RNA sequence: GUAGGGGAGCGUUCAGUCCGCGGAGAAGCCAUACCGGAAGGAGUGGUGGAGCCGACUGAAGUGCGGAUGCCGGCAUGAGUAACGAUAAAAGAAGUGAGAAUCUUCUUCGCCGUAAGGACAAGGGUUCCUGGGGAAGGGUCGUCCGCCCAGGGAAAGUCGG
RNA sequence: AAAGGUGAAAAGAACCCCGGGAGGGGAGUGAAAGAGAACCUGAAACCGUGGACUUACAAGCAGUCAUGGCACCUUAUGCGUGUUAUGGCGUGCCUAUUGAAGCAUGAGCCGGCGACUUAGACCUGACGUGCGAGCUUAAGUUGAAAAACGGAGGCGGAGC
RNA sequence: GGUCAAGAUAGUAAGGGUCCACGGUGGAUGCCCUGGCGCUGGAGCCGAUGAAGGACGCGAUUACCUGCGAAAAGCCCCGA
């Protein structure tokens, strides 16, 4: 019982691991109604459209 | 750090004496002695003095306000003169009375 | 433009950072922190501004103002229009570590290792093109 | 009086690290890997240089038959030709010789045969 | 050419004497394609900001890769395992820079010879009020048994 | 247990800018803020950002030697420097061993600490100095910015 | 020149490596002294008149150290 590493990992190796730990950037859009930052098929958080106003803000 | 008494504690020059620098930028400059503090062998003389940015609140004011004030010196001035400049000092040898051991240089009384 | 020495030189010129901040000892992790970082770098810094606010990270909130204050440096004190800023360098370096013992079974301890960050930021006019 | 190790042990490590340029991984970085890297590269400086000497007589002598087959003989009834032709002895890197000029060569390979008829 | 014997030497600190150097910049550090048969030594540049080289002689706590060696720092495992009882939680409202986690309301589920209440040992301000938000809290935190300040503790008859 | 260092002087950073703050960017002071209170220097391991040359049919103790490619030009246009592709060759280090690449010990890495010494009128040799058929002092006394004195005693000189 | 065939050969880097440049971490190295170590030489007992060592207190504001003790960061006399 109890396995444990049997050499270090190299930086070289270590970090080819991780070449996949990108993140995915959010695809955003304008808001036709706001100025501008929304996220698809969400309301638009500043001025709260998603065709008139739903939430308060 | 032991300070200040390297100089045994003693100063050589008195509170309200007329006193010249010399040292740095104000070298052979002259004012009137107003602290004399031996053990920490300070001195402030007038005309010596710079723009301390003072407390950015509430001394008894909302905003700061920088304002001059007097910078002293450790006693790397030169004290006591008459003989118009520099000057030694030795004679510490009775006045009237006989008792009072008054100050002169190569010349008469400080 | 050439000067005596050195001493000469650091009297007559003052070493400034245009267009930079920096966050010191942010109570996070380097590498969570530089995965947001490398989602800004190179980009617009409007967009910077844009994707920081929908990226889903904690991280996310020191990084953006980190940003700001960037931002806010090239206009203030460097003069830049900010209708060119980029953020042309970000990158984040460890910071000091913070330890805790961490009682585990049997008896023996470990020592548990909270990491800081140093987030910088460095905008600049894109008007190089 | 006291003589603890300063400077000394430093400047040491750092000759060793910076005889490892591109030398791969902790190769580069470590002292301790550096130098024993350098152990077994001494063995391997020494030994090449001897072998370098080795090495350049065969491709000298790849290429010598290869033109002298070209010439329909095959190095050893070549190099046995003109030291059979005695006087004929210029010997070190024919080689160039069969590579750049083939008049010349060809004039060698014909020496060469004389001698042996 | 191993143990081993022999020879000539390089570098470090300290001491004596000499020759000197240093804010127009010293030691230390950093780069480097020069030099010597080696240990090594110089040149130039960058850094630094107050001491120091060379020669001759003397004295050593004088030369590290190892010792499951010591102290310290930092890595790998790895964004992994875990986040400490399978007694659930939901919505509205509020406060705030910021809220799954703090306050309120209304429901829901869990203990009920207990997971309710009163004491003794033991602990020592943890109590209440007003503030705070570094760290402590296994997440967060506007909250807390955490931090700061101010109060609170009453005996002829209870216990000694 | 660990323990240290602004600056000559606190002149210890008024005021403005992003931020709840923390943190920073300016303006000032100062010779220097390339000293700003996580305050002399600031190596190495470790983490990053940028650039050059490279790498997605490859078998590899990580080098070494040879040659082509591409960069570069401050001991430097060369018998250069950096990096590459491809060929040849190539079984970590220490210890312990008849025999170690060993699937035998030790070790994550780097920094610093870390092991043939001291003592004695002791023995026995080599080398060097003084005096030489003779050589020398010990305890101590007196003088000390210095050393002289002190024959008690020790070794040769006769052996069996 | 355009199709068709045969053949050869470049560039992409998800991420890696060597070098360089620039930083972060961290506290070696140099310099420094407020701190030690030793030899030499001085000096060498304290207490029932309360010792050595402590406890509690004394500040406008006092947590620590220092000094002191309800006369409590001190009171009286003498000399500098
Ligand atoms: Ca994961
Ligand atoms: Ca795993
Ligand atoms: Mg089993
Ligand atoms: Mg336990
Ligand atoms: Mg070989
Ligand atoms: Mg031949
Ligand atoms: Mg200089
Ligand atoms: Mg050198
Ligand atoms: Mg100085
Ligand atoms: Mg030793
Ligand atoms: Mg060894
Ligand atoms: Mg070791
Ligand atoms: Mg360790
Ligand atoms: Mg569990
Ligand atoms: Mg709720
Ligand atoms: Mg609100
Ligand atoms: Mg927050
Ligand atoms: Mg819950
Ligand atoms: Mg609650
Ligand atoms: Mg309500
Ligand atoms: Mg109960
Ligand atoms: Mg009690
Ligand atoms: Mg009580
Ligand atoms: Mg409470
Ligand atoms: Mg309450
Ligand atoms: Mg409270
Ligand atoms: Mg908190
Ligand atoms: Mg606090
Ligand atoms: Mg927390
Ligand atoms: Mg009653
Ligand atoms: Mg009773
Ligand atoms: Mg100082
Ligand atoms: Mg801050
Ligand atoms: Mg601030
Ligand atoms: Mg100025
Ligand atoms: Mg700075
Ligand atoms: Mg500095
Ligand atoms: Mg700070
Ligand atoms: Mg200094
Ligand atoms: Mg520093
Ligand atoms: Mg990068
Ligand atoms: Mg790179
Ligand atoms: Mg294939
Ligand atoms: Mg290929
Ligand atoms: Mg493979
Ligand atoms: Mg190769
Ligand atoms: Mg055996
Ligand atoms: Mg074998
Ligand atoms: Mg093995
Ligand atoms: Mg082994
Ligand atoms: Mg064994
Ligand atoms: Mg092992
Ligand atoms: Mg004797
Ligand atoms: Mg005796
Ligand atoms: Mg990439
Ligand atoms: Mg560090
Ligand atoms: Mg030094
Ligand atoms: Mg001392
Ligand atoms: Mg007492
Ligand atoms: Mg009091
Ligand atoms: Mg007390
Ligand atoms: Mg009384
Ligand atoms: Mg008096």
């Amino acid at each position: 019982k109890h396995p444990v590493p049997k050499k270090k990992t190299s930086k070289s190796k270590r970090d080819m691991r991780r070449s996949h730990h990108a993140l995915t950037a959010p695809n955003l859009t304008e808001c036709p109604q706001c100025h501008g930052k929304k996220l698809s098929h969400h309301i638009c958080p500043n001025c709260g459209y998603y065709d008139g106003r739903q939430v308060l803000a | 750090p032991s300070a200040g008494s390297h100089h045994n504690d003693k100063l050589h020059f008195k509170k309200g004496d007329t006193v010249i620098v010399l040292s740095g930028k104000h070298k052979g400059q002259t004012g009137k002695v107003l602290l004399a503090l031996p053990r920490d062998q300070k001195v402030v003389v007038e005309g010596v003095n710079v723009i301390t940015k003072n407390v950015k609140p509430s001394m008894t004011n909302p905003q700061g306000g920088q304002e001059q004030r007097e910078l002293a010196l450790h006693a790397s001035k030169v004290a006591l003169v008459d003989p118009e400049t520099g000057k030694a000092t030795r004679v510490r040898k009775q006045i009237v009375d006989g008792k009072k051991v008054r100050v002169a240089v190569a010349s008469g009384k400080t | 433009q050439t000067f005596r020495n050195k001493k000469q030189r650091k009297q007559q010129v003052k070493l400034r950072k245009p267009g930079f901040a920096v966050a010191k000892y942010v109570r996070m992790s380097p590498r969570k922190v530089r995965l947001v970082v490398d989602v800004i770098r190179g980009k617009s810094v409007q967009d910077a501004e844009d994707l920081l606010r929908f990226i889903p990270r904690s991280a996310s909130e020191p990084v953006a103002k980190v940003l700001n204050s960037a931002k806010a440096n090239a206009l203030h004190n460097d003069e830049m229009l900010e209708d060119r800023l980029f953020v042309k360098e970000a990158y984040v370096d460890a910071g000091p570590t913070l330890k805790r013992l961490i009682p585990r079974a049997r008896g023996s301890a470990n020592i548990i290792k909270k990491r800081t960050s140093h987030i910088t930021i460095i905008v600049a006019e894109k008007g190089n093109k | 009086p006291r003589a603890k190790t300063g400077i000394v042990r430093r400047r040491r490590h750092k000759k060793v690290l910076k005889r490892a340029k591109g030398f791969w991984g902790s190769r580069s970085k470590q002292y301790r890997n550096a130098f024993q890297t350098l152990l077994n590269a001494a063995t391997y400086e020494y030994r090449d240089r001897r072998n370098k000497k080795r090495d350049f007589r065969r491709l000298w002598i790849q290429r010598i038959n290869a033109g002298a087959r070209l010439h329909g003989m095959n190095y050893s009834t070549f190099i046995n030709g003109l030291k059979r032709a005695n006087i004929d002895l210029n010997r070190k890197v024919l080689a160039d010789i069969a590579a750049r000029e083939p008049e010349a060569f060809k004039a060698l390979v014909d020496a060469s045969r004389n001698a042996r008829q």
